[PDB]
RNA sequence: UUUUGGCAUAGUUGC
């Protein structure tokens, strides 16, 4: 009637993904934390481009999107940051936002590439993550772009800038014992990477008391967050989704 | 145009309760917990630990409409334990395991990394 | 003077003849654009190709909404001059009215 | 010439007596919806904003349209104008004097289209009975017309790009008649040839013929999963 | 024919049929006869040979082009006419090599038989493997899918534009795309697409679609309008003059703001603009004055990109304003394959509700599996397999029409050394609950086109407004605004429902109403 | 000597409630007992399943003549 | 509700794997094919050496259209019979087809094994060039590829010859399509105005806007075409 | 029009990558080799610089209106 | 000597390539007009 | 004008008599994408005429193999009369036959 | 008043009465100057 | 301080 005590065991771990396995846990739970590190995982990324001047060939709104899709370095500052709705102010204070320049002048003859490089910060700890560099625009002989930029906490539900991950590989049950996928010609389909039969099986043999178990995680970060932080930093939101649904569920009983 | 803003599918407006308990009348000791601004994040998850538990004769949730943000999560348990008793219970037992895992999660960084 | 001619772009004397993409970018002109239209109150007009029966050869029809058995027509036109085709038909007389 | 007026498919007997321009009445592309009753349509927020439908002050709806009349235009849902006794129009867009905001009994407010609402819908061309069907207004917050997958059939009609015409009856004896004479549940059999005119169709179609198959089995977590769906439901779980 | 092929006295147009059952020879040389080229054959053999070829390798930097090739008697134009006294090969390669003798005397052979294709049909990948109705649907539909129409689109100012923000080139191409430059101007995205029934929006030929994806720029678009607009003068009947119009001195205005305007009644460019707001203020002198300054369609909306201003053929200032407006796709909009799998977007759903494969790849789009039987758009297949081996392969697959150095074994054989099925299915896991979905689910890239058709350019709505002057009647102008006709074939579907007070409101009270006055004895209004 | 059907055609039916729905409407004295109803259709119905709606149905026979039913008088479908 | 959510644990799709039959079913239809092709050569050679006798009523040519008509019928048919019993249980075009919700077995034997006889206005391709389909054929020549039957399945792809006569045969529906669409609503609109007054009168009898009578009663019953339904009568077959 | 910032599908980073492509195809790589020491496996990643026309370098032959 | 068939599906498009650096796709209206 | 007036508007022949003139030839380029363009530019329109009630010219005939292409043809009322060349189809310009 | 020559790129104060010309290259098509108000968009 | 509008064509395109 109670909790499973679930266990953890990491594969691998660099700084560009973490390779996971958990055991001793219901398919929800584990579908729920995948789907939390996709969409409840709060970074900081660009919003509210104000342009000042723009005489390239793309667009305001274009150069707008593709500074919003640059990934900031917000590993240990979003935590402590909040939400530019919650924060009492002007809606950008540095409790609450990230400033960021871009005056960009093009007077050599050759094309002048605008990089995430030439995004200025006023907080040193929230750089661009490539800071090759993230190209945003070029530009010709007497074009310039100038703007400034703020950069909000904000999570992937809202808008997918705010996704930290570049796609979660997520399994379980590698060799199909529980049959909850049935091929019409299991020797076909190749063996999964955590597989465990032999070459000369292709499923193996079914089994009416299994259980869902043993998830096999692969979170890639886009490079904002640290992909443990970002699997600690999705733990906790849940944590503190359910909490808080805790609290409004014992007002609502009182 | 009509596009509905994006940070209207996990924000409470003015007046709007989380969560709303109606018992229902077709069966005894069944209730419904109608959940705004939420989705199977929390629905399946809760679902999935109402389920473990073997007071809770039935355990379900749906989403009446993707366009719209509610669960709605039907409970019936068994005559001498009521259904809020088990959504309350379910939350904890979850809030538990997680912070568990938290700390596993956290060993086996520094495991890793120490490694 | 006589009177202004519309130019088909790329033509033999459109100002585009014979350009470098070079030149067209510095005339703010695509080098991929193909040419072959007008530009007529600055609306670009393309002349579909009109699909028309040959003319000065002999086509023979049967007729059944007539009198006649056959018909052969025969579009005639003269060569670079005088627009208007004569169009002259010989036909037989249908056997079943009599 | 005046003979040339009355003619042909645009004259004034043709064109402008057995057709004709009509007020209230949108259109828009139609997309799917498994999740309505093959009774209701969805409709845009904007369209039902700009709709509106004449609903009469009675002691009952007093406090509700009074409250409707303080929103206004501006704000959904609300009203556009207030037709007093006298018949003198009173438009809400513009007017902020609280004094032209009183209603008593026998006024009228063009409120807004609202959820309920019923509405004749339509594609052309117009085939038979049920190519021009009654169902309940939905507001969901998109720009499409969201409809049930069955009435499909009977329009005749596919989310390739088809576009379908919605008419608002502006009067409660209107209102009436399509609730008595022309909704889609009423058009169920059609009188053509003695049967159903819509039926099960292609995803859900499929899915059921895989579904009432003889080796379906399901554990107790699905089937109280899709025991929730089922509106009917008695709330008894059967035995397995 | 051998002057002809010399490019002697004949000229390679001259057209010369023989007719021998009638011993007749026409010749023929005037114009709008169409021809096409064909390569000429002696004793089943090509006259073409290597030299031709390794010539016109080295096109450039030699001047050895197509005249050299017509010129030296290799391949010559045939004209329909002339095709009936033609014996034609379809492929050197087979058709008249030695064996059991179909035809032992060809006088030509094919270039290629792909080249029977038009322009739009020819952006087709795999079109003999489609039903051919289909292949007319996407000659239209790419007519009508957005791209980047031209390269110098910003200094033109059309009435209606739109530019994809990133068009691709086809994962899956055909070599008559090379010619038609559509690699370089592309019209369309490569989309993980998923051939999958799922939670119910995709039926009935619509598309769900990945709402992440679009938050990443996937088919955003951009739609610019221009609004042209010219001061005259006539004589002195009347005088317009480009001012912002003031309440004070002009008698007839409208309710939309007037202070967007700069002094010289134009507004600036870079200033958001709603469907009422006005961008050119022009008076028109009253014999005070009067406005005829123009407003924004009703329902568009956007940002004023450029204006320029300059004088017309008469030498009168006139200016050109055009409206920026970004268009990202959602519930309505039309997208379609090179099948003609035209489909509108039913719903759209974040990256975490759309299903994922083992490793991570959600799919761009989600069509129903009902779409392909009745259509038998196998091409579509067959463009997603090998979409699928190009991306893992890292080259742009081939699809040109008649090839038999390609099909679907040799793909499958190629997809199965990537570690993928050798179909091109796998195994999806529902996006909701995490589930492995049961059967595994057709997946790969396949070329999608976002056609022009979005939904906000054709919703429209009308409570009352503009009557006609005459019927005094709703009527179509300043917008689709105006009412919908209700038909002969309406009103003899409400005859039938036996709804008269509905079918009267429709056609008395609320199109039209009117009372007059009539004496009793006579018949005439009075 | 009626010789009509005793049925409400559905035409009837259609056309009676939104008469009496439009009276009720219009602060008409409701023949039923209601409990918190407000839409004039509701009352209207629940009139009809009372059959205490005050309206007389003139059916036109085609000859001239004519019948005139109470809607109580009327089997209601 | 129930059967599209139960579809998110089942699932659905359509792939290359259900357009694929084994090597022996593709080895059957070649036979099938050459066999066919083989007494098609037959029965033209039997016409040219006036061993083909004309049947009654029919003149040689179209004697000899029938012959050849037939046989490539029943090898069409026989070769989609054959990919039919090559299809898996799990074939999602067997699956989609049973179901009824989408397609037909022609669809599945065009796809699979033989696209078979393209036709305009009800006969094989006619000679437009001096008799000859196209440049690629001797003169006089009736075979099957010949006069526009094609051999290859969509999976397969069709020939340069194949896909221009598939092409000429999709361009007959496309233009049926549109006269369909062209003579839409003009019947209908006729037969309505003719018959829009017709009404059941209050005396159960049938009766036009000049009150002249045409049925003394509905459907000489009565009786809606509603609620009326498919009997067997007992009494009528059954011997003494 | 210019390489898009990120992979539509997995939302990896992929705009820092097509100078880098271009360099490593001028070095004489197979295209399925750049991708590959550019490190995208998934071929969602693999087919946005596989399939990228870069408008932008022909936009910029025209002169700006400054 | 002669093209080989398993060299022929280069040849051929080699051919095709040249005819359109050469003529292009609007041949018709250009020539038309300046005949 | 007289040209002008004829490629603005797109009737051809006597202006004054443009009641019984040829309508359509002219058209306005469709700038919507460049695979579109194309397709314009190398259109071909056969006008119904008295001549094609005669024969139903909307079916796709043997002799447009390789002069036009098969399958493209807008739907509606216009299936089989608008048409658009092959890749390499060319149009003959015409010459002296002296 | 001010627009920029769309040949030659150079700014010129045209008032609203005399007909408008570059005043250094002569020119006949001008193109207004970027706004000075305040423009923002949200980077989604 | 409460307006508003060209009519008839021709072409193209969607279902
Ligand atoms: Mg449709
Ligand atoms: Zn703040
Ligand atoms: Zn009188
Ligand atoms: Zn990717
Ligand atoms: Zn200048």
């Amino acid at each position: 009637p109670y909790a499973n005590q679930p266990t953890v065991r990491i594969t691998e771990l660099t700084d560009e993904n973490v390779k996971f396995i958990i055991e001793n846990t219901d398919l929800a739970v584990a579908n729920s934390i995948r789907r939390v590190f996709i969409a409840e995982v709060p970074i900081i990324a660009i919003d509210w481009v104000q342009i000042d001047a723009n005489s390239s060939v793309l667009h305001d709104e274009f150069i707008a999107h593709r500074l919003g899709l640059i990934p900031l370095t917000s590993d240990d500052i979003v935590d402590k940051l909040q939400y530019s709705r919650d924060c009492t102010c002007e809606e950008f204070c540095p409790e609450c936002s990230v400033e960021f320049t871009l005056d960009v002048r093009c007077n050599e003859d050759q094309t002048r590439h605008v990089t995430s490089r030439d995004l200025i910060s006023n907080s040193p700890r929230v750089i661009p993550v490539t800071s090759d560099d993230i190209l945003i625009v070029k530009l010709r002989k007497g074009q310039e772009l100038r703007l400034r930029a703020y950069a909000k906490k904000g999570f992937g539900k809202e808008h997918a800038k705010w996704n930290p991950t570049a796609g979660v590989a997520f399994e379980y049950d590698p060799d199909n014992a529980l049959r909850h996928t049935v091929y019409p010609k299991p020797e076909e389909w190749p063996k999964s990477e955590y597989s465990e039969l032999d070459e000369d099986e292709s499923q193996a043999p079914y089994d009416p008391n299994g259980k869902p178990e043993r998830f096999y995680y692969n979170v890639e970060s886009c490079g904002s967050l640290r992909p443990e932080t970002i699997v600690l930093s999705a733990l906790s939101g849940l944590k503190k989704k359910l909490s808080d649904l805790q609290t409004q569920l014992s007002h609502e009983i009182q | 145009m009509n596009a509905p803003p994006a940070f209207e599918s996990f924000l409470l407006f003015e007046g709007e309760k989380k969560i709303t308990i109606n018992k229902d009348t077709k069966v005894p000791n069944a209730c419904l917990f109608t959940i705004n601004k939420e989705d199977h994040t929390l629905g399946n998850i809760i679902k999935s630990q109402l389920l473990k538990d073997p007071q809770v004769l039935f355990a379900g949730y749906k989403v009446p409409h993707p366009l719209e943000h509610k669960i709605i999560i039907r409970v019936q348990t068994t005559p001498d334990y009521s259904p809020q008793e088990a959504f309350t219970n379910a939350i904890t037992d979850l809030i538990s395991e997680l912070s568990l895992l938290e700390e596993r999660f956290r060993v086996a960084i520094k495991d890793k990394q120490e490694g | 003077f006589i009177g202004k001619i519309p130019i088909m772009l790329r033509s033999t004397y459109c100002l585009l003849n014979g350009l470098t993409d070079r030149d067209l970018c510095e005339l703010n002109e695509c080098p991929l654009d193909p040419g072959g239209y007008f530009i007529i109150n600055g609306s670009e007009k393309v002349l579909i190709a009109q699909e028309k029966m040959a003319t000065n050869t002999v086509y023979v029809f049967a007729k059944k909404d007539s009198k006649y058995a056959y018909t052969g027509e025969c579009r005639s036109c003269l060569e670079n001059s005088s627009r208007p085709t004569s169009t002259i038909w010989v036909s037989m007389l249908a056997r079943g009215g009599q | 010439s005046l003979k040339q007026r009355l003619k042909g498919k645009e004259g004034r007997v043709r064109g402008n007596l057995m057709g004709k321009r009509v007020d209230f009445s949108a259109r828009t592309v139609i997309t799917p919806d498994p999740n309505l009753s093959i009774d209701q349509v969805g409709v845009p927020r904007s369209i039902a904003a700009n709709m509106t439908f004449a609903e009469i002050v009675t002691p009952f709806n007093i406090d509700r349209l009074q409250e409707l009349v303080r929103r206004g235009n501006s704000q959904y849902p609300g009203a556009k104008y207030i037709i007093r006794d006298n018949g003198d129009r009173i438009d809400l867009r513009f007017h902020p004097k609280p004094s032209d905001l009183h209603l008593q009994t026998g006024y009228k407010v063009e409120r807004h289209m609202c959820d309920g609402d019923i509405v004749i819908f339509n594609r052309q061309p117009t085939l038979h009975k049920m190519s021009m069907m009654g169902h309940r207004v939905r507001i969901l917050p998109w720009s499409t017309f969201r409809l049930n997958l069955s009435v499909t059939t009977p329009y005749n009609a596919d989310f390739d790009g088809d576009e379908m015409n919605l008419h608002l009856p502006q009067s409660l004896e209107t209102r009436a008649e399509i609730q008595e004479l022309a909704m889609v549940p009423r058009m169920i059999v059609t009188p053509q040839s003695n049967r159903p005119v819509m039926g099960i169709v292609q995803d859900t179609l499929t899915a059921v013929r895989k579904f009432t198959k003889r080796d379906v089995f399901l554990e107790r977590g699905e089937v109280m999963n899709l025991l929730m769906f089922l509106s009917t439901w008695d709330g008894k779980v059967p035995q397995p | 024919r051998k002057l002809r092929r010399q490019m002697d006295i004949i000229v390679s147009e001259v057209s010369m049929i023989r007719d021998i059952r009638e011993r007749e020879i026409r010749i023929y040389t005037d114009a709008g006869r169409i021809c096409r080229p064909l390569l000429i054959v002696e004793k089943q053999k090509l006259l073409l040979k290597k030299r031709h070829i390794d010539q016109l390798k080295e096109r450039e930097y030699n001047n050895y082009s197509w005249q050299d090739l017509v010129a030296s008697g290799v391949v010559e134009y045939i004209d329909t006419l002339e095709e009936e006294t033609v014996m034609l090969a379809m492929t050197p390669d087979d058709l008249q090599e030695k064996e059991v003798a179909y035809c032992s005397t060809y006088t030509h052979c094919e270039i290629h038989p792909s080249m029977i294709l038009g322009v739009c049909a020819s952006i087709i990948p795999f079109p003999d493997h489609n039903q051919s109705p289909r292949n007319t649907y996407q000659s239209a539909m790419g007519k009508q899918a957005m791209g980047v129409y031209i390269t110098n689109f910003h200094v033109r100012m059309d009435t209606l534009a739109h530019v994809l923000y990133y068009p691709q080139k086809p994962l899956v191409t055909t070599r008559s795309m090379e010619y038609l430059r559509f690699r370089e101007l592309p019209a369309g995205i490569n989309s993980i697409v998923a051939i999958a029934s799922y939670t119910g929006y995709n039926q009935e030929d619509s598309v769900i679609m990945n709402r992440s994806a679009v938050d990443r720029g996937f088919f955003r678009s951009v739609f610019y309008r221009s609004y042209k607009e010219q001061e005259s003068k006539k004589g002195f009947d009347q005088e317009e003059v480009f001012e912002k119009p003031t309440r004070e001195t002009c008698q007839g205005m409208r309710h939309a703001i007037y202070d967007k305007l700069d002094d010289d009644g134009l507004i600036a460019p870079g200033v958001r603009v709603s469907g009422d707001d006005v961008i050119i203020g022009k008076t028109v002198t009253l014999p005070t004055k009067r406005d005829c300054s123009t407003f924004l369609r009703t329902s568009e909306t956007g940002i004023v990109d450029q204006v320029m201003v300059t004088l017309n053929q008469e030498g009168y200032k006139f200016c050109k304003i055009r409206v920026r407006s970004v268009r990202i796709p959602q519930i309505g909009d039309k997208f379609a394959s090179r099948h003609g799998q035209k489909g509108t977007c039913g719903i759209q759903y974040r990256q975490e509700d759309m299903p994922f494969t083992c490793e991570g790849i959600t799919p761009d789009i989600i069509i129903n599996p009902h779409a392909i039987p009745s259509r038998m758009t196998i091409g579509h297949l067959i463009e997603c397999l090998q979409g699928k081996v190009s991306a893992n392969k890292g080259e742009i697959g081939d699809a040109t029409p008649f090839n038999d150095a390609v099909n679907v074994q040799k793909i499958s054989n190629l997809l199965s050394d990537y570690g993928y099925h050798l179909r091109g299915n796998e195994v999806l896991y529902n996006g909701f609950t995490g589930r492995k979905i049961t059967s595994q689910i057709f997946i790969g890239p396949t070329y999608y086109q976002r056609l022009k058709h979005m939904v906000d350019d054709k919703i429209h709505s009308r409570a009352r407004g503009p009557i006609q002057i005459l019927n005094r009647q709703p009527m179509e102008g300043r917008s689709r605004d105006g009412g919908l006709r209700f038909g002969e074939m309406e009103r003899d579907c409400q005859i039938a429902h036996g709804a008269a007070q509905f079918l009267r409101e429709r056609l008395f009270e609320a199109s039209d109403p009117y009372q007059v006055h009539v004496c009793n004895l006579c018949g005439i209004m009075a | 000597k009626r010789i009509t059907t005793p049925y409400m055609t559905k035409y009837e039916r259609a056309r009676v409630l939104g008469t009496r729905a439009l009276q009720i409407a219009m602060c008409a004295p409701v023949m039923v007992e209601l409990e918190g109803e407000t839409d004039p259709l509701l009352i209207a119905m629940k009139e009809l399943k009372a059959r205490k709606i005050p309206i007389i149905i003139r059916r036109y026979l085609p000859d001239g003549s004519y019948e005139d039913w109470g809607v109580d008088e009327l089997i209601i479908s | 509700t129930v059967i599209n959510n139960w579809l998110l644990i089942e699932g659905h799709t359509i792939g290359i794997g259900d357009s694929i039959a084994d090597s022996k079913t593709y080895q059957d239809i070649q036979n099938t094919i050459k066999k066919a092709k083989q007494d098609v050569i037959e029965v033209i050679e039997k016409a040219h050496n006036n061993e083909l006798e004309p049947t009654p009523g029919n003149t040689l040519r179209q004697t000899f259209e029938n012959q050849v008509n037939r046989i490539l019928n029943d090898a069409r048919d026989k070769t989609g019979s054959s990919a039919q019993k090559s299809l898996s249980e799990y074939n999602n075009f067997k699956s989609m087809v049973v179901s009824g919700a989408k397609g037909s077995k022609i669809n599945i034997s065009q796809v699979i094994a033989v696209v078979g006889q393209q036709n305009v206005e009800g006969k094989r391709i006619p000679f437009g060039f001096k008799h000859r389909t196209l440049p690629h054929f001797i003169k006089d020549d009736y075979g099957p590829e010949s006069r526009g039957f094609v051999e290859n399945s969509y999976l397969a792809g069709l020939t340069p010859t194949e896909f221009f006569f598939h092409a000429m045969g999709g361009r007959e529906g496309l233009i049926d399509t549109a006269v369909k669409t062209a003579e839409t609503g003009y019947i209908q609109r006729r037969l309505i105005k003719s018959m829009e007054s017709v009404m059941v009168k209050y005396d159960a009898t049938v009766r036009n806007s000049i009150n002249q009578v045409v049925q003394l009663r509905y459907g000489e019953d009565g009786l809606a075409g509603e609620s009326v339904e498919f009997q067997n009568l007992a009494t009528l077959k059954p011997s003494n | 029009m210019i390489i898009p910032v990120r992979c539509f599908t997995c939302g990896k980073i992929v705009g820092n990558k097509w100078e880098a492509y271009l360099g490593l195809l001028q070095a004489e790589y197979t295209e399925g080799d750049a991708l590959d020491a550019l490190g995208l496996k998934r071929y969602c990643c693999r087919r946005m610089l596989l399939a990228h026309v870069d408008l932008i370098e022909k936009l910029l032959n025209y002169a700006p209106l400054e | 000597d002669e093209i080989t068939p398993d060299l022929w599906q280069e040849a051929c498009w080699i051919v095709i390539s040249s005819y359109f650096d050469e003529k292009g796709l609007v041949r018709q209206q250009l020539d038309s007009f300046d005949e | 004008d007289g040209l002008k007036y004829s490629l603005a508007t797109g009737n051809w022949g006597d202006q004054k008599k443009a009641h019984q003139a040829r309508a359509g030839v002219s058209q306005v380029l469709n700038r919507l994408t460049f695979a579109s363009t194309l397709s314009h530019l190398r259109r071909l329109n056969s006008p119904i005429g008295r001549d094609g009630k005669l024969a139903k010219p909307r079916q796709l005939h043997n002799t447009l193999w390789g002069m036009v292409c098969p399958a493209e043809t807008p739907e509606g009322h216009a299936v089989g009369l608008v048409k658009n060349l092959a890749l390499m189809a060319y149009i003959s310009v015409g010459s002296q036959p002296s | 008043m001010i627009y920029i020559c769309g040949e030659c790129h150079t700014e010129n104060e045209i008032k609203s009465r005399d007909p408008i010309r570059c005043r250094e290259c002569g020119y006949r098509i001008m193109y207004k100057k970027r706004t000075k108000r305040l423009v923002v968009f949200d980077a989604r």
